[PDB]
């Protein structure tokens, strides 16, 4: 850990501190989190540093000291939350979240290629640059460590891209947890908020279902095996996505709706998802 | 405390749930539908007609309440 001067706090995850630094031997910027690791772990995070993509956030390495567990990895810029709430009074050219999305996609179908989940995506691991490129960060991470209600700073964690099987008490679920994640940042992207914003577990299932209808075993087939699946639920009707996500195209609406599909079956893949016909005509502008 | 949430309606139903601190959440028994007599005992201020109908297991500190509508 003696190599990295320089260093500067940039913010705060939800396992540990973020810096910005500089490799002493090359001169290159880099970034650090700092896990504090009080009580196998290290060496599978490290097998981490085999997952190379454009698309995915280099785990340049891994350093174990005394307590203290480092990731040195690829430094960018900004992430996509910090990026949204720049742009607030304009919005996102549709060409670039056109192209996010795509590059989204082919980070998340290489990951789930080698059976590497994320299951806590939120537009925060997501690091932008000057270039036009977007990675996702900290896939993992969280079979390892396990993703928890408060942070280390006590913050309160992101319900608001969870899936419903996970909400619904699923012990046993799919890769297919990221994709739903990735249509609610994609209609955010779109719109600027959040697509279904909870207060609490019940709320958030309660919020999906105002948009996409209470499920039932038409449009969710098994949906009643779901631990945390009642009877009584308010029943609500799929609204119609032109009046929820205006701005989108009919191909837009109709990939967001099969991301967003309830049955995590029959909901889209991030390798099928690429062959849709919105991408027909993807660009790559600059941030 | 007591959190009051926003009132949110269905088809023939009206609704709302309510977050309790950590004081008055250990006076809830385990899988339990309260009676307004029972509910009202813990402090939640409410009109008469609302019903404790269902309790989400994983957070048992939201108590959920319905009412026919109109």
């Amino acid at each position: 850990m003696e190599n990295f001067q320089k260093v500067e706090k940039i913010g705060e995850g939800t396992y540990g501190v973020v810096y910005k630094a500089r490799n002493k031997l090359t001169g290159e910027v880099v970034a650090l989190k700092k896990i504090r690791l009080d009580t196998t772990a290290i060496r599978e995070i490290s097998l981490l540093k085999e997952l190379n993509h454009p698309n995915i956030v280099k785990l340049l390495d891994v350093i174990h000291t005394e307590n203290k567990l480092y990731l040195v990895f690829e430094f960018l810029h900004q992430d996509l939350k910090k990026f949204m709430d720049a742009s607030a009074l304009t919005g996102i050219p549709l060409p670039l979240i056109k192209s996010y999305l795509f590059q989204l996609l082919q980070g998340l179908a290489f990951c789930h290629s080698h059976r590497v989940l994320h299951r806590d995506l939120k537009p925060q691991n997501l690091l932008i640059n000057t270039e036009g490129a977007i990675k996702l960060a900290d896939f993992g991470l969280a079979r390892a460590f396990g993703v928890p209600v408060r942070t280390y700073t006590h913050e309160v964690v992101t319900l608001w891209y969870r899936a419903p099987e996970i909400l619904l008490g699923c012990k046993y679920y799919s890769t297919a947890v990221d994709i739903w994640s990735l249509g609610c940042i994609f209609a955010e992207m779109v719109t600027r908020r959040a697509l279904f914003p909870g207060d609490s577990e019940i709320d958030q299932l309660f919020r999906i279902f105002r948009t996409l209808g209470t499920p039932d075993e038409v449009v969710w087939p098994g949906v009643t095996s779901m631990p945390d699946y009642k009877p009584s639920f308010p029943k609500w009707a799929r609204q119609d996505f032109s009046k929820v996500v205006p701005p989108l195209d009919e191909d837009g609406r109709s990939l967001l709706s099969q991301m967003l599909h309830y049955d995590p079956n029959k909901r889209i893949s991030a390798k099928a998802a690429l062959a849709h016909p919105f991408f027909q005509d993807v660009t790559k502008p600059v941030p | 405390q007591i959190y009051y949430s926003d009132k949110y309606d269905d088809e023939e139903f009206e609704y709302r749930h309510v977050m309790l601190p950590k004081d008055i959440a250990k006076l809830v028994p385990k899988t339990h539908l309260m009676s307004e007599s029972e509910w009202r005992n813990l402090g939640v201020q409410q009109s008469q007609g609302w019903v404790h109908y269902m309790i989400h297991e994983p957070e048992p500190h939201i108590l959920l309440f319905r009412r026919p509508l109109p």
